[PDB]
């Protein structure tokens, strides 16, 4: 027994390529499309709920997840790898930040922590890189709204809007045409729905689409009253119904 | 025996109208022997102020520790740490040594650079936060300081007036404590500027 | 690849056999035991005339009653010497006496097979077998003057005379005919000098060869160059006498 | 305890340390040098627990000499004193603490000013015009408080110390057998071999 | 609270002759004011002509003797059946005792045999390994009663030549095995009279170039 | 116990008594308190019998290892520091030893180092260690000169130990003498205090207070 | 956790990783050392694959291990740092326990031991470095010069060189260095050193650094000029014929 | 066993070269170019952002210039994520030094430490090296303005001007051509931009594709200042130097 | 085939074989011959000692484990030292903790289990030596045969090493005879020497070439070499 794989499984090839990272990126390319758009007063991230069978309950599988009350994430690639990354991300937000400063981490720093976790699966002994790309959206007092992308290599970059996965090339092009620095959240939601429609083959509705936003504080989602400074989470997942109402004005 | 009474020393902080004050004596002794009359007990990281009473060696170690942590914080966050945040950092740093504690009485003072709101806080040696709006006191003459502050203090004092109040509280408390005194320094803090003054006091 | 503790289809440990091949490329070392002591001689074999020959140490003291000569990857012998010296000194601390030559040898040989990447038997942390062979010579009250050949295989043999290194097959054949139960220390010295001369590529002189002996009376001593030079001269004379 | 005194004058730091080593009922030695040169312009005197004293001093010396070779540079007195403070501060919270008090006198060649640091076994550091460890301070700090001046010459400093030593030889219970005095300045460290009657 | 030590009484005696040595010990084992056994051997033949006794806390005495006998066995295994000389056993025993310097074997130990020149030898140890070779040594409960006697009758201390005005010390003529056995038996009958922990039986082990012999004598049982 | 060692023109004198005790009980009058580390190094013992014997014997093994490794005799400074550093590792555990490491090397000349279980290591010309140290110091301090004849030095040393054997209840037995020169130490015999005392009294006229 | 055996025996009795470590040394800049009657000199050549360096701060090829001993090398620069640091630490530890600085042979034996250990320990590769260690034993005036290689083997030399073209410069030294009469002067010693280097450096005033080591911790490095002056006087010895 | 899948990242080739180091360097050669130029009154760091899009938020982006100290900074060429790992340990080493000696860490000591970390991955552990090359720009009171470079092998060297990443050959030649010892920071700024401008594999050199920083001892003060230029500031300096 | 499955002990060949173990077994066959046989009162070991040169000694082949147990080796000597040492300790443990002499049968089980661990894990290698264990315990005389594969068997007599097949056939023939040689050590030995000489070929057993060991009813395990074996040549 005992893990005796203490050497790297990702190494440099004569051409300078890191094979395992390139291959992980290829797995990301085969994944269902997901995207994110940053507005002036919010951020939207969305993807398609590619149910693997009509007998499956697509709601019991969340592709969009809350990391902190003001930060959410979505991905493209290997769903199981994403799931554990979310568990680790939620935990590191506490162990490396909340239990020290008594407040949730700003978006860039949490992204930085996730990125570190992914980089390590690129050099540590006995493991393969995570086969996913993430789109993390959030808000924090001193930086406002932000959107980031994290790749299998651990690299991450901020975006105004972007797409990853299957038809990311076409979707990125469609976003470059409609994006401007004056967009309001509802506008971005609208643009998000339009972009996603080109990537979807079959049914396109609130039950096959998963979408969340980072907007204003939702005092009704807090759970208690009595403390003025505590106004609620900015992260909110739209309901199947909220999505349909917007599809009619498509 | 009592690590908190070996070196002596006091610190006090007060809030005023769009300002804050933090003051301390300058003595550093070894039991009855006065050793140094230049041992300042107030430090600052960016615009956040920290005063520390208790065992001198821990006062020094803690200052170096917080300089170290606030420096990294700034490099990663790309902004100076705020009073409220730093208070939580002190608290968690102290509780981390719950069973082998630093023998100190930290005090935080400053103004949130974004809300302009004056802030102060105190802690016991293992991190419990005392977030009073009026004043925080610490040191070998803490009973005296509580007495002066409760009597002399009043809300919304102007910088120039708060200075007279914090000073009289410090001075008269120090003079009823054998291990406190030997000089004093007062810091008047405003959103834009900070003035440091050395007070004239009894040298016995 | 292939484990460092793998067996060949013939029942031999690859690394140990390949280790023996490295020892064959080393400088020659010869040892001869008599009832008057044991002689140890080596071929310095400097690689350039600018190399100060006396800094070549291939004959070392283990204790007053034990000395030894090496052949092969000589750097590998340091930790072995260190272990031997410690074993001897430690034995004396624990028992107020000299360690027997055979015991000292068995202890050095215990290190030999302690190699591998995780062999189940203890904690053999050493990546490869030693690439050097040793001739351990000494004297103890129970078995008198002795000569042992310690190999990286962990086995050691006692010899009346033995040669190791590049010219061993030739030198050993010579020792087979020259040795006899009544040689004197002087005869042994000349005999070692003679055989070294036959197998060395260079012309043997007091600078490229070195002698040593161990006697019950004075212990282990390394002959200084002047003393050996005379033995060289005395040898040339007896050979030219017929 | 042993006598450890230090004084910073205009262009130098003078260190005075008692020569006796007493164990129980006997004075075993009367020419003990309680000091170690850390670098050409930095000297450290020490007093405290029997074995810990020298072990600590020599340990610090080794580390500074190592830093000097690695960097081919000499750390400033303030840097050295901070290194020494951290070591003592680590020690106070370990299994068995070094019970050693020290005085560090150095001449900072970059600032061209002498400096005197007093650090006790807890890691308590302070920079002073003059200092002392143990009972010595109880008789010398009031003397120096009275006769000290910032612009004193190395010679005036030596007369000031002589005054301190005389007071110690008059009022202290123990016979510390005189002191060894060393001067630290821009030219290094030298020992005043003539203090037995200066 | 738990006390890891106890005291089992007993007394042992070792005397070295010119070409022999003896190690004796009473056979009574006790606890406080009770007798645990009237016959519990305390002196042992450990092989290689060495006799040993570790007196004091019996449990510790047994562990030590057991460990030494095993040491002798391994000495044979690791050094081609070489005989363990008495001086070598002594040093070995020092390391055994000092190994527990911080949780000592609460015993006073004596070993006897012949040195490498055939002479009688006796070695006595401190509970932590301090040792010395001697002519004779009493250990245990009555050691304070016996040693003075042995200093006088074995080494002739304070004894002078009659008529020499205490100017000439009585010569050190050496004792025979028969004369030594007499001193041993007398030492023990005296010890049995004055010390409540001594009695029941006396067992003597004699070591000569021919091996180890044993003699037994009854002692008062009160 | 009383042990002493001093430096002088002819080298070094080393003298020790030979009594071992356990409370008021005299355990032995024939103990060796000087161990011949090696042909050129001497070690004295005071305090715990076992502690001194075990570690000083161990010191010899470490000194021998040095000579095999460095092909040179170990210095008195390096030898004394080996024992000193070892003893320092055990500080607080309860070891008990007061010792003198004495030797003569070409490089250092006659040298004496005092080493105890507190971790103290001191180089010096004169040292007396043990329960009887003060008594030896008394006689030794009032008759010492750097210019004593090997003969007069050996006597002072012997006389000093005698003084201590007489007044210290825990010192006695016999005196063991040693002289240290570059070519090594020279044993100068065992002198039973029983006879030595009377001899010295008569020949010297001292100890006038005892009746004999 | 990583403990793969990287240095092992091959069928012919060689240890390729050690052998290839030597190849890395052959590729390193040349280094030479010659001992005079009262000194030792160490010379090194400076590459020119890229020139626009800041000589003040760029790590020099000769390092002081202690005030009386220096070490130069040929091979991987990064690897040499590891050995230099360990040697420096060992030098201070030795002064601390023996109360005497290390002899040159002792320091050499230590560095060589470290190198050997890295040839038979799991999970590590050998140092791709060979060194020249020179200086004077405490209170001694007899010069010392030793060389160590990847295998861990070491020995002393009257003069020696390692690195690229060391074959060439060694020849120059074998037929230009007389043991009967070693360079009885710091000057004629530095001259023999510069000469041997010119045989391979191909005109490089700024491509040749020298360090002189004398008894009692007297170590100093020459400046471009001081060296440039030696080059000049030597190119004349040639033309004057 | 596992030995079957072990690539052996730390062995020599028959030529005495370290495979993984050579391959990591090959990787570095495809990363955006980074330039460092040291002047009499300051230092300049300039780097080209590899790959960009209209939607890339440049204001909140940093992929090549990082602050290590208040007096030391680095320009990165290679795997960004590998760089962040090393940057963070360097930031720690600097704070440890300040805590120990109460003095800012000398530039070389911090550079040597980071280089030693890199060297380690080269000799033991069986892990791949970091695919990173750094250009360090810093100031200390012993050598003043300094410029260093370190690569995957753990080797480091000092320079007056240097480049890492893509097209260093062409860039080094240009720098060696117009660099002059008596230069001034503003001259350096211009030299840096011109050089990048001629070596870019892109159409034109625009502000959205650059990161700029300087370390000057602003005369009106007496201390050292690090200025990591903002988008607008780069756009400006781009027009002034005549590249519009 | 073989080449692909003989890299380590943790690999089974397509026919269920463990080649590394089989190769270790081969080192035994290359070892010098040794014989073992017992009656109801004694057990005997006879071994042919091999030498390197005519200037070297003949390497010992018999090792004592306790007063009632011992063994002879064939193959890698160092492995025999490791295994005999483990057995010495096990015999030791039994005496110290239970004041009991270790049963030969139990010793065989302990040896089997120790060897097995080295045939199922990565990194290790099988022991490359064969052992013949004899002893006299509470159930009489015993002879065991140990193989590196971990297989231990109790026999009346046997032989291992080169040409061991000769002696083995002779013993399998002499069975009914030697098994009854009770109360007569010299006879059992001669019976063994006759068995071993059935595997000779090169030379003839000499005085510094033969090695004998015996254990029995009132006979502690003792080894006879040289002059002491003269009366049997």
């Amino acid at each position: 027994m005992t893990d005796r794989y203490s050497f790297s499984l990702t190494t440099f090839s004569p051409s300078g390529k890191l094979g395992q990272i390139d291959y992980a990126l290829t797995a990301v390319k085969q994944g269902v499309t997901s995207l994110g758009i940053k507005a002036t007063n919010g951020v939207v991230i969305a993807t398609e709920k590619k149910s693997s069978s009509p007998l499956a309950m697509s709601e019991t599988l969340s592709k969009v997840s809350l990391l902190t009350p003001d930060i959410g994430a979505v991905y493209s690639g290997m769903g199981p790898d994403y799931r554990v990354l979310v568990d680790k991300s939620r935990k590191v937000a506490h162990t490396s930040y909340k239990r020290i400063y008594g407040e949730y981490p700003p978006t860039k720093l949490l992204v930085s922590e996730v990125a570190k976790i992914m980089q390590e699966a690129t050099q540590s002994g006995g493991v393969r890189p995570f086969g996913v790309s993430l789109l993390i959206a959030g808000h924090d007092e001193f930086n406002g709204f932000s959107l980031y992308q994290v790749d299998p290599s651990g690299s991450y970059f901020p975006w105004k809007a972007t797409a990853i996965g299957k038809g990311s090339v076409a979707a990125k092009t469609f976003l470059e045409k409609r994006w401007n620095d004056e967009l309001e959240l509802e506008d971005a939601i609208h643009i998000a729905l339009l972009t996603l429609k080109e990537s979807v083959e079959g049914e396109f509705n609130g039950d096959t689409i998963e979408l969340a936003i980072i907007g204003d504080e939702n005092p009704d989602l807090l759970g208690y009253t009595g403390i003025p400074t505590d106004k609620g989470p900015r992260f909110r997942k739209l309901t199947s119904q909220e999505i349909n109402d917007r599809l009619e004005a498509l | 025996s009592d690590p908190s009474s070996i070196n002596g020393g006091i610190v006090v902080a007060m809030t005023g109208k769009d300002c804050v004050a933090i003051a301390c004596d300058l003595r550093l002794g070894s039991q009855s022997l006065g050793v140094s009359n230049k041992f300042e007990k107030i430090f600052h990281y960016g615009h956040v102020f920290l005063g520390i009473t208790g065992l001198a060696t821990d006062v020094t170690t803690l200052n170096e520790m917080f300089r170290y942590k606030t420096n990294l914080y700034k490099l990663k966050e790309e902004r100076a740490i705020e009073p409220e945040t730093f208070t939580q950092l002190v608290s968690s740093s102290l509780y981390e040594r719950r069973f082998g504690p630093y023998f100190v009485g930290p005090v935080v003072a400053g103004i949130n650079s974004k809300s302009g709101k004056p802030f102060i806080a105190g802690f016991d040696l293992i991190g419990c936060i005392d977030e009073a709006k009026d004043f925080i006191v610490s040191g070998t003459a803490s009973d005296q300081l509580f007495g002066m502050c409760e009597s002399l203090y009043e809300p919304n004092l102007e910088p120039e007036d708060l200075f007279e109040t914090i000073s009289q509280a410090l001075l008269n408390a120090a003079d009823r404590d054998a291990l406190s005194g030997w000089g004093a320094v007062v810091y008047i803090i405003k959103k834009d500027e900070v003035v440091k003054r050395y007070l004239k006091m009894r040298q016995d | 690849d292939r484990g460092v503790s793998t067996f060949s289809p013939e029942g031999r440990l690859f690394q140990v056999e390949y280790s023996l091949e490295a020892i064959k490329l080393g400088s020659t070392a010869i040892g001869i035991a008599t009832k008057e002591g044991v002689v140890l001689g080596v071929e310095k074999r400097a690689t350039s005339p600018l190399l100060e020959s006396d800094s070549i140490e291939k004959i070392v003291e283990i204790d007053r009653h034990i000395g030894c000569a090496m052949s092969g990857l000589t750097a590998d012998a340091r930790s072995m010497i260190e272990h031997a010296r410690t074993a001897a000194v430690t034995h004396n601390l624990y028992y107020d006496e000299d360690i027997n030559v055979e015991s000292l040898t068995q202890s050095v040989c215990d290190l030999a097979l302690r190699f591998g990447e995780g062999a189940s038997g203890e904690e053999r942390l050493m990546s490869r077998p030693f690439g050097v062979a040793l001739l351990i010579a000494g004297h103890d009250a129970d078995d008198g003057y002795q000569l042992f050949h310690a190999e990286p295989s962990g086995t050691f043999y006692r010899y009346n005379a033995k040669a190791i290194g590049s010219g061993s097959e030739g030198a050993q054949a010579e020792l087979l005919n020259e040795w006899h139960s009544s040689l004197t220390l002087k005869e042994a010295e000349l005999l070692v000098l003679k055989i070294l001369k036959q197998v060395m590529e260079e012309k043997l002189d007091e600078n490229n060869a070195q002698l040593s002996c161990i006697t019950k009376q004075d212990g282990f001593k390394i002959y200084d160059n002047e003393k050996t030079a005379e033995l060289i001269k005395e040898l040339k004379e007896k050979e030219a006498a017929e | 305890m042993d006598i450890i005194l230090g004084i910073r004058v205009q262009d130098s730091v003078i260190l005075a340390s008692s020569k006796a080593v007493t164990r129980g009922i006997s004075v075993l030695k009367d020419s003990d040098d309680k000091t170690r040169q850390l670098s050409p312009h930095t000297l450290m005197s020490f007093a405290g627990e029997a074995g810990d004293t020298v072990q600590f001093a020599e340990y610090i010396q080794a580390n500074i000499q190592l830093y000097s070779i690695r960097e081919d540079y000499e750390l400033s007195p303030q840097a050295v004193s901070s290194f020494v403070r951290q070591e003592l501060a680590k020690s106070i919270r370990s299994r068995r603490p070094y019970q050693v008090n020290v005085l560090i006198g150095g001449y900072d060649k970059k600032k061209n000013k002498p400096e005197l640091y007093q650090i006790d076994y807890l890691g308590t550091k302070v920079e002073l015009p003059y200092g002392a460890h143990g009972y010595s301070g109880f008789y010398t700090f009031s003397l120096l408080d009275h006769h000290y001046r910032p612009d004193m010459t190395t010679e005036e400093g030596l007369d000031l110390l002589k005054l301190c030593v005389q007071e110690l030889e008059k009022r202290m219970p123990m016979d510390f057998k005189g002191v060894i005095v060393k001067i630290v300045d821009k030219d290094g460290i030298r020992q005043v071999d003539d203090f037995q009657a200066q | 609270q738990f006390n890891p030590y106890g005291d089992n009484g007993g007394t042992i005696l070792g005397i070295a002759g010119e070409d022999f040595a003896v190690l004796a010990g009473d056979t009574r084992n006790i606890t406080d004011y009770s007798i645990n056994s009237r016959y519990e051997p305390k002196v042992f033949d450990c092989g290689d002509n060495i006799v040993m006794s570790a007196n004091g806390f019996a449990a510790d005495g047994d562990a030590l003797v057991k460990r030494f006998k095993n040491s002798v066995k391994w000495y044979h295994f690791d050094h081609n059946d070489k005989k363990l000389s008495i001086n070598s056993a002594a040093r070995n025993i020092q390391h055994l005792l000092y190994g527990k310097r911080f949780f000592p074997y609460y015993v006073h130990t004596i070993i006897a045999g012949l040195d490498e020149d055939g002479k009688g030898a006796v070695y006595s140890f401190d509970p932590v390994g301090s040792y010395e070779r001697e002519q004779c040594r009493a250990g245990g409960a009555a050691a304070s009663l016996i040693m003075p006697f042995l200093d006088n009758q074995v080494n002739f201390k304070n004894q002078y030549e009659p008529g020499t005005n205490g100017k000439v010390k009585k010569p050190l003529k050496y004792l025979s095995v028969e004369e030594v056995i007499k001193l041993v038996r007398d030492s023990f009958t005296s010890a049995t009279e004055r010390h409540i922990q001594v009695g029941d039986g006396l067992e003597i082990l004699i070591v000569t170039k021919d091996g180890v012999r044993k003699e037994f004598y009854e002692l008062k049982r009160d | 116990t009383t042990t002493l060692a001093f430096r002088f023109q002819g080298g070094i004198i080393v003298a020790v008594d030979s009594r071992a005790t356990a409370g008021n009980w005299v355990a032995s009058q024939t103990v060796k308190k000087v161990i011949e580390i090696n042909p050129f190094l001497l070690g004295t013992m005071a305090g715990g019998a076992a502690d001194c014997q075990f570690w000083e014997t161990w010191l010899g093994s470490q000194c021998r290892l040095h000579e095999l490794r460095e092909k040179e005799r170990i210095s008195v400074a390096a030898a004394s520091k080996i024992l000193s550093n070892l003893v320092y590792q055990y500080k607080g555990a309860g070891l008990s030893m007061g010792t003198m490491i004495c030797g003569y090397t070409r490089k250092e000349g006659p040298t004496i180092y005092y080493v105890d279980s507190d971790g103290t290591r001191l180089k010096g010309d004169i040292f007396c260690v043990g329960s009887g140290q003060t008594f030896a110091y008394g006689v030794l301090d009032s008759n010492y000169k750097w210019d004593l004849s090997v003969e007069d030095a050996l006597y002072l040393g012997k006389r000093s130990i005698l003084a201590a054997a007489h007044r210290d209840a825990y010192s006695g037995g016999s005196v063991n003498l040693y002289h240290v020169t570059e070519d090594g130490w020279i044993y100068h015999g065992n002198h039973d205090v029983g006879e030595l005392f009377w001899k010295v009294k008569e020949e010297e006229g001292s100890f006038n207070n005892v009746i004999g | 956790g990583y403990d793969r055996a990287l240095s092992i025996f091959s069928p012919d009795g060689h240890i390729f990783q050690v052998e290839y470590a030597l190849e890395a040394v052959k590729r390193g800049t040349c280094a030479v050392g010659v001992k005079g009657k009262n000194c030792v000199v160490l010379g090194c050549e400076r590459r020119s694959t890229l020139k626009l360096q800041d000589t003040r701060i760029t790590p020099s090829k000769v390092s002081k291990i202690d005030s009386h001993v220096v070490l130069s090398f040929s091979g991987l620069n990064a690897d040499s740092r590891i050995l230099i640091e360990k040697a420096r630490v060992e030098a201070q530890s030795h002064r601390l326990t023996l109360e005497d600085p290390v002899t040159v042979e002792y320091l050499t034996r230590y560095v060589a031991g470290v190198q050997q250990r890295y040839t038979q320990s799991g999970g590590v590769r050998p140092f791709g470095v060979s060194t020249l260690i020179a200086g004077f034993d405490p209170r001694d005036d007899e010069p010392k010069l030793y060389q160590t290689e990847p295998s861990g083997i070491y020995s002393s030399w009257s003069a020696q060189t390692i690195g690229r073209n060391s074959k060439t410069v060694r020849e120059f030294l074998e037929k230009n260095y007389d043991r009967k009469e070693p360079p009885a002067t710091v000057e004629e010693c530095v001259k023999l050193t510069v000469r041997s280097l010119l045989e391979v450096v191909q005109t490089g005033a700024k491509n040749i650094e020298i360090t002189v080591v004398k008894p009692d911790s007297d170590i100093v490095a020459l400046s471009s000029e001081e060296i440039n002056q030696y080059v000049t006087q030597i190119e004349q010895e040639k033309q004057e014929q | 066993g596992s030995r079957r899948y072990d690539s052996r990242t730390t062995i020599f080739s028959p030529e005495g070269r370290l495979y993984q180091v050579e391959y990591a360097l090959e990787s570095i050669s495809h990363a955006g170019t980074a330039i460092g130029i040291m002047a009499s009154d300051g230092i300049v760091l300039a780097a080209e952002r590899k790959v960009t899009s209209t939607l890339l938020e440049q204001d909140t982006s940093t992929e090549k210039l990082y602050k290590l100290n208040d007096k030391i900074a680095v320009a990165v060429a290679g795997l960004t994520a590998d760089a962040e790992i090393l940057i963070n340990t360097a930031r720690i080493h600097a704070q440890n030094y300040l805590k120990t000696y109460n003095e800012d860490i000398p530039v070389e000591i911090l550079v040597r430490r980071l280089s030693d970390i890199k060297q380690g991955y080269t000799q033991h552990g069986g892990l791949r090296p970091f695919g990173v090359s750094f250009i360090y720009a810093g100031y200390d009171d012993r050598y003043g303005y300094q410029l260093y470079t370190s690569n995957p092998s753990g080797n480091y060297t000092g320079w007056k001007a240097i480049s890492v990443g893509a097209n260093t050959s062409a860039a080094q030649t240009l720098l060696q051509m117009d660099y002059k010892d008596d230069m001034k920071v503003d001259d350096a700024i211009e030299l840096a931009l011109k050089t990048l401008s001629k070596t870019t594999d892109s159409s034109a050199l625009t502000y959205d594709r650059l990161e700029f920083a300087t370390i000057r001892k602003g005369a009106n003060d007496g201390e050292v200042y690090q200025k990591i230029f903002k988008p607008q500031e780069i756009k400006d300096i781009l027009v002034k130097t005549g590249i519009t | 085939f073989r080449n692909n499955y003989d890299g380590d002990t943790v690999t089974f060949s397509p026919t269920g074989r463990l080649f590394q173990v089989e190769y270790a077994l081969e080192a035994i066959k290359q070892g010098s011959v040794t014989v073992g046989l017992r009656s109801n009162t004694h057990a005997v070991l006879v071994a042919l000692k091999r030498n390197a040169d005519e200037l070297s000694s003949y390497q010992k082949k018999i090792i004592k484990c306790d007063e009632h147990m011992g063994l002879s080796l064939a193959g890698l000597a160092p492995d025999a030292r490791v295994l005999s040492n483990y057995l010495r300790q096990q015999c030791n443990y039994s005496s110290l903790v239970f004041n009991r002499k270790l049963a030969v049968e139990r010793a065989g089980h302990l040896l089997c289990d120790k060897a097995q661990k080295n045939t199922q894990s990565y990194g290790g290698r099988p022991y490359g030596v064969g052992l013949l264990i004899i002893g006299y315990d509470k159930s009489g005389a015993h002879l065991l045969e140990f193989q590196p594969s971990g297989n231990v068997t109790e026999l009346y007599g046997t032989a291992i090493g080169a040409r061991s097949q000769g002696a083995k056939t002779y013993l399998e023939r002499t069975l009914d005879t030697f098994i009854k040689i009770d109360g007569n050590p010299d006879e059992l030995i001669k019976a063994g020497v006759e068995a071993i000489s059935q595997s000779l070929r090169d030379e003839s057993l000499t005085v510094d070439n033969l090695s004998i060991a015996i254990v029995g009813k009132d006979t502690p395990f003792t080894i006879y070499d040289g002059e002491a074996v003269a009366k049997y040549i």
